[PDB]
């Protein structure tokens, strides 16, 4: 017949190949298709939805739900820190298990900007201002409010609108960053400080809580599929 | 005459009356980053004349027994004018350079210097294995000296001159952008270096873009004169510098 | 014309933004509406013009689920005293192996064609005397749709398939492979089923009620060595032409049963010294 | 009966490949992983009244 | 039209030159400018007309680097008491083997696709009793991008790759092969990196900081012979579609570390009796 | 299916083959390309750059840098030899490790002409003339200046222009020469002699130095890749 | 979708070969070793002012 | 148009000839001129008209030399005490085997491409104990152009070819094969060279001076059996696209040296009883 | 890029075959053994003055 | 992929076959051709030249 010669790679089984194969059930009639609501075509669509971030990981939380709410008090020194965290969406315990971190943990590289949304859940009569800042990578994280205000930041005024958005820009030397972030691909820090202080009238609770939401922007993307390290087994399930 | 050159950057000027041509990197002139190659999103800052100007990098003595020196950039300018301040306050940086080396002597002296800019001049330690701190090869504008004999101290780099501290033949450094200062016909060498890297921008403290080396191939000689040494001076001017990522002062 | 030549997106670019002072407040919103904010860095700080050539090609569900993953392995011996130990009989399901299970359960309904690959290896069992000469072995894989006859021993009559599809494979060649269409009675596969089997809310509960995909049987065709030989088969699934609906959050707790959602409560995440700790 | 289509390449740099089907069942074809359309509005903007980003969310 | 038929240089010729007597001095120049002289024999002596058909086809970087070269080999046994000795785990890098390392380090930055080929061979270990019968062995090669789970033993759960690419290969066939695209986060691979990991100039130094390409794991799928058998794997790399920037002089000193430039000083070249010696 | 038959060479692994193979990372998005300065497309571009030639290999050099400079003196006999060397760019110790010899050592055949550039590094008041000659292959190398001047040569006058170029023509019986040159493919000799002598005024050093640069012309070419013998290892690096 | 191009031959003596791509990724193609363009001016003539070979290098 | 359809001689016929009586004398000639007579039977006797369909297709040099012929064989063992006996190292030449040597030496200069085929076989050495189990062996063939590094032992570093071409072949498959272009420095290969190496007529003499084609090395990749195994390799050459110049008479005397023309005088031919003997 | 040419047959009795080149080097092609031109005058008639067979060789 | 089946004669080595094979030295530049005098294209050209016949084989 037609002369041929086999090249390297013949008879190998590569788990990510694309080849045609015979059908074991010839002329099988499949069930008609139906347009079920809520079709998802790309995982970034899932990644772009907000999810509550457990910022309050203080190592002595006897109640798990306490992790989601950030404490706030009426009387505090003029400049004081509300919270601080590292911007490692796929590695930091804060973002590790969120709806965005779970998607990232299936991939090796990521790039793009992020949205952090903060919502004030105090009384309607309470008021205050907060300074939320993003500090790009450096040798030392900010220690005081004067250090923090030198970076990207927004002044948040609490009023009828209960929510404010800090958009973390994509500032990097490389087009992509590793999910298993190392010192070479650091991403910076995020901190929140009192701007004016929280004031309340008579007959209101003396403490309030804030919550944080994390999601990706429309320029976010991922690359290089890999297996997630969060799930494992020791024996075959039965 | 083509032996006269004049260079004007910012509020500073350089004039040379006895010089060779000008070498331009790899044929590329320094330029700003384009919109279709950038990755960072926030607006850059371009100080212009405040930073793009000539800075004089201290001076050294050329003796009959000198072996050579090197400087690492941009660390050498880390504390020089507003260039240093912008380096301190920003996460990312990008700039080309103009390097001018002055060395003058009478018609009765002899000697030859090689001036070369080596990108990514990674160096090895004196003792195989081990490690050295970031003080054995860069401590500001001070110049570091090569050694004729093999280095023995484990705390510093292998300074053997004939290997150039990189494990390569010293005679093959001609492949990089270079120029010669021959006292017969030349008093100064001028090199224009574009920004060379594998990424559009990089942190100016963590990474050494390139290394400047001055090596006497033909040692200095003279007879019956009151001048005992020939000073050598280095001047550098950043070009088209721009910065990004304002993050308070930090190393 | 013989060739049909008639048969790429890129993420959004960043637009230049300057100083602003106006009554519009893009940054302020209200999450109570269930609406995710669509602000971009251009709306809260000055930005340069950037052209993005990044694409989301590798994040599509087709590529996400288009990787072969192991779903089952078992061992069977060529000769032994126990009849049941000389062949395998597996009720097809996707809940046996944890990784592919978690990948699939990120969606509620799935519809795809399937590509099945079989990897078979053999080894001689240890013993006091191993010197023998045995030709190459041959294996049979049989698929029995629900309700069909099931073999009870290695040399039963049921192995003479006249209508059940089968594959005969000889050791030393490339692994066996085939394609399977969408064989669900419903309009889509369901990973979860919150309901009962009986109409009065009794009986089996959960996904176990909708698993009626059949069985797979494997044997050595006629190999029966003087000394025992053990073979292992691995089954790999690879969805094709995938469609998915109704995404749901990834599982947090470890799996404990192959046909149940049962679990043990788990902490939300790991802890740190205090709310301000940012160092390593 | 041969389809000709472009093959993926990076950035902005014969980038054509040929495909022929050999089997009578559409299930035998190779994976159609060249489609890149997506629309997140179903999950990000499920509200009834359209919301303008520049305008206040409420009132 | 189905066929795209629309898809050689030769070196410069020598021109005839006669006697000359003029003020032009092509031979005299000045190296101080950093300029390499462009004189040709036609400019300093009488020459005949010569047509050159020589071409520089084989000197291109594509052809220079387009040869498969070994980058790693290791051994693993089918059965043994030490668990760590039954499989391999290699962090991918190109500095292990001297020849290809020196070929690559003639350039500062490289950008190419990769073609990887695996050669696997097996041999029986010596012993007092070797008589056994064992079927053909099968091997698995697993690639784990950085941050993924790593197997700790030959029969770990991690080997059930659902997303990590893998190859299953049976002895006696052609060697395995695949293609890999340009997988660097930066715009080009860097052979050299004169910098530190931490922002205050501390920590790791050199090329070691930018090596985050992942790992490769190998095992016998299920082979476990009564007597030990040792297998060796060799990995070959072959750049494709190559581009290079900033050439640098070839190394002179012998290599001594796999992740450092450390060296021992070496003489410039060999010696001879005196500056006039020209005989053998 | 389609009848076929395999020919010799099937299932072999040839290290210099060109075949298509499956991609292990389907639909991977590569980083955008960037035009880094200094792209090199052909090794001859590297080979055409000058490099310093260590001519002074006198077997008693206690200082390595002394190899690069050729001594010269004010008072010498009327005819005297400055240096002599064999023209074996890939084999001779003089040219072995230069920027041209290193490239040649990766190949087996070479052809084309060469440039030798000499630069005088004496005092500005010094003067002299030198005769530089190339002698094609023969049974005996030249012994005196009258023997040398019968071959290709140039008279070099030292003045404002510090450099002179000796272009070694391609005179050969075969189109190509072996890098591991043997007697069959000899290439000749190069020698330098005093033409007039070096003269200096009062108050100048009595000795001076010359340096040599070697590079290839625009008709140079190489062929037949091979492994270089300069680099070797005894154990796997760690 | 078949490319036809000349194959290398010596000196000045059907010297055509046919190529077809089978895979959807450009990385799977064979090496493109038929390009022979080169330009040494970047390394041999990096000076600013053009130098004429026949004229003196300086003055 | 995709197909290039644009891409047989027969010997001379015999013409009818009748009686003749004339002054022309085709039969009479003079060999002193160095001219071979061109007379035909039609010129000396009456002949009939004959159409010849015979062709000289099989006498062309392309077909004459276009047959694979053995040029070298050698043996090497998988394991042994002598290091030099575990691999082969052959300086390429065509004078080793008599038949192809004589075929080639009918011409003075040749120019052709080459097709090389390798045939490898293995056998177990005899001994007092032969019971072992060994997987399939693998072999490497390495080509080293002149001047390259040469391996000194079976596990030397030189076997990690980064630029030397090589082939890895597994037993049981088709023989290895490749093509080689015209790799001579001169314009044609020379079977004979009447000259010396040194310019003063001294040194090596003959064809030995122009043989600089390189070496070929072979080894078992990693096979090392408990008991010795011997393998033999045979090399076959097959010229392609052949051109030849200056034919010379075939050799009469037997060959005695592989790199010399040395011989012993031989009689012109065999004898018979007398000049009139015509019987058997 | 397919060549079509006649294949050898005996005497005077679809005698066509098709060939395609797969490799980029002309050395990889198959043997070109279909050429049958020949000219023995170089060895049989190397004399300067033309000799007529019917005429006497000398005078 | 494309279904196929091997016929008798696969993997055999026939010394008089005509098949294409990969080149071991890709893009090698051969030396230019030169027209040496006395090219021979067919062995019959050699056979048509006269040669002296040793007729006197008289065994002594
Ligand atoms: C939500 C999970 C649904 C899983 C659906 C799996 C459908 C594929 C079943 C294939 C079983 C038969 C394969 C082997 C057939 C044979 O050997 O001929
Ligand atoms: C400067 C040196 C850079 C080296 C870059 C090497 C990139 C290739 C890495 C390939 C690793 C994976 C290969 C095996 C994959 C598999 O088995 O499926
Ligand atoms: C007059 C006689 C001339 C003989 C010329 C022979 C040229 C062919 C040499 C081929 C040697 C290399 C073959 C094996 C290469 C490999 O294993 O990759
Ligand atoms: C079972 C189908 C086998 C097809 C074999 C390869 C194609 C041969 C015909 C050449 C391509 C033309 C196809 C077409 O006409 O559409
Ligand atoms: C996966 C592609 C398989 C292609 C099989 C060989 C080509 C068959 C069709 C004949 C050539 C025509 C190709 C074309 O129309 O561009
Ligand atoms: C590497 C080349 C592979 C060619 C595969 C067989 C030919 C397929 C295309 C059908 C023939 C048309 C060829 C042509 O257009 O010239």
């Amino acid at each position: 017949g037609l002369p041929t010669m086999n090249t390297p790679g013949s008879t190998q089984f590569l788990t990510s190949d694309d080849f045609q194969s015979p059908c074991a059930l010839p002329q099988f009639d499949v069930t008609p298709s139906m347009n079920i609501p809520g079709e998802v075509k790309n995982l970034m669509e899932i990644a772009e939805v907000d999810s509550v971030v457990p910022v309050n990981n203080v190592q002595d939380t006897t109640d798990q739900m306490e992790m989601f709410r950030i404490p706030v008090t009426i009387n505090a020194p003029l400049q004081q820190q509300v919270f601080g965290l590292r911007l490692q969406p796929g590695l930091d315990s804060v973002f590790k298990h969120t709806l965005l971190g779970e998607i990232l943990n299936y991939y090796a590289h990521w790039s793009g900007s992020m949205k952090l949304t903060f919502v004030f859940c105090g009384s309607a009569m309470a008021t205050g201002k907060f300074l939320i800042a993003y500090s790009p990578p450096g040798a030392n994280p900010p220690k005081t409010r004067k250090d923090a205000m030198l970076g990207t930041h927004i002044i948040w005024d609490i009023g009828l609108q209960s929510s404010c958005v800090l958009c973390v820009p994509w500032i990097s030397q490389t087009h992509y960053r590793l999910v298993q972030q190392d010192e070479y691909t650091s991403a910076g820090y995020v901190t929140c400080w009192y701007q004016t202080g929280m004031i309340v009238p008579p007959g209101t609770p003396n403490s309030s809580s804030i919550m944080c939401f994390a999601s990706a922007c429309n320029d976010f993307s991922v690359r290089m599929l890999r297996d997630t390290p969060f799930i494992s087994q020791d024996n075959k399930l039965q | 005459s083509d032996r006269v050159r004049s260079i004007t950057l910012g509020n500073s000027t350089i004039t040379t009356q006895e010089c060779a041509n000008v070498v331009v990197g790899y044929g590329r002139w320094p330029t700003y980053l384009r919109d279709d190659e950038a990755t960072a999103e926030d607006q850059p800052t371009q100080p212009d004349v405040a930073t793009c100007r000539f800075y004089t990098l201290d001076s050294i003595k050329w003796e009959k027994g000198s072996v050579g020196w090197w400087w690492k950039f941009p660390e050498a300018l880390s504390d020089m004018g507003l260039f240093g301040q912008n380096m301190q306050y920003h996460y990312l940086g990008r700039a080309g350079y103009t390097i001018h080396v002055q060395c003058n002597a009478s018609k009765f002296h002899q000697g030859c210097l090689l001036v070369v800019c080596v990108p990514e001049a990674e160096m090895g330690g004196a003792v195989v294995g081990q490690a050295f701190s970031a003080t054995a090869m860069a401590n500001g504008d001070k110049a570091y000296e090569f050694t004729s004999a093999t280095q023995s101290d484990q705390t510093k780099v292998q300074t053997a001159i004939h290997n150039a501290g990189m494990g390569v033949g010293v005679g093959n450094l001609t492949i990089y952008p270079h120029q010669w200062i021959n006292l017969r016909t030349n008093n100064s060498a001028t090199i224009v270096m574009p920004y060379i890297n594998s990424v559009p921008m990089d942190n100016m403290f963590r990474h050494y873009n390139f290394t400047l080396m001055v090596i006497p191939f033909v040692k200095l000689d003279y007879a019956d004169t009151a001048s005992t040494y020939v000073p050598i001076t280095v001047t550098v001017a950043p070009m088209c510098a721009e910065y990004n990522g304002l993050r308070l002062a930090q190393a | 014309g013989d060739v049909e030549e008639a048969i790429v997106v890129h993420v959004a670019d960043t637009m230049r933004s300057g100083p602003s002072n106006s009554a519009s407040v893009p940054a302020l919103t209200a999450v109570e509406t269930g609406h995710t904010s669509q602000v971009t860095p251009s709306d809260t700080m000055q930005t340069r013009h950037v052209k993005n050539y990044h694409s989301r090609s590798e994040s599509t569900v087709e590529n996400f689920l288009g990787r072969s993953a192991c779903v089952y392995m078992e061992e069977y011996k060529t000769t032994d005293n126990d009849v049941n130990k000389k062949f395998v009989a597996w009720p097809i399901n996707t809940k046996q192996m944890v990784q592919m299970r978690r990948k699939l359960e990120m969606f509620t309904y799935l519809r795809f064609d399937m590509e099945v690959t079989f990897v078979i290896t053999s080894r001689q069992d240890p013993g006091t005397t191993l010197a023998q000469d045995m030709p190459v072995l041959t294996h049979q894989i049989m698929y029995v749709p629900p309700g069909g006859p099931i073999p009870a021993k290695v040399d039963d009559y049921a192995w003479q398939t006249s209508t059940n599809p089968s594959i005969f494979w000889t050791e030393g060649n490339a692994p066996a492979r085939m394609s399977i269409p969408f064989i669900s009675i419903g309009n889509a596969y369901s990973n979860f089923y919150d309901g009962w089997s009986n109409f009065d809310q009794r009986g089996s509960y959960g996904y176990n009620t909708l698993n009626n995909l059949g069985h797979i049987y494997v044997r050595h065709v006629s190999g029966s060595s003087p000394h025992p030989i053990t073979s292992t088969i691995r089954v790999y699934f690879k969805p094709k032409h995938t469609r998915a609906w109704v995404p749901r959050p990834p599982r947090l707790c470890q799996y404990k049963k192959a046909f149940s959602v049962d679990f043990t409560p788990t902490p939300i995440t790991d802890t740190r010294k205090d709310i301000n700790t940012v160092t390593t | 009966g041969a389809q000709v289509s472009t093959q993926k390449t990076g950035a902005h740099e014969i980038i054509h490949y040929t495909n022929i089907n050999y089997y009578k069942d559409a299930a035998s074809n190779s994976a159609n992983r060249q489609d890149f359309t997506q629309d997140p509005s179903k999950f990000t903007e499920p509200v009834k009244d359209v919301m303008i980003k520049s305008l206040p969310a409420l009132n």
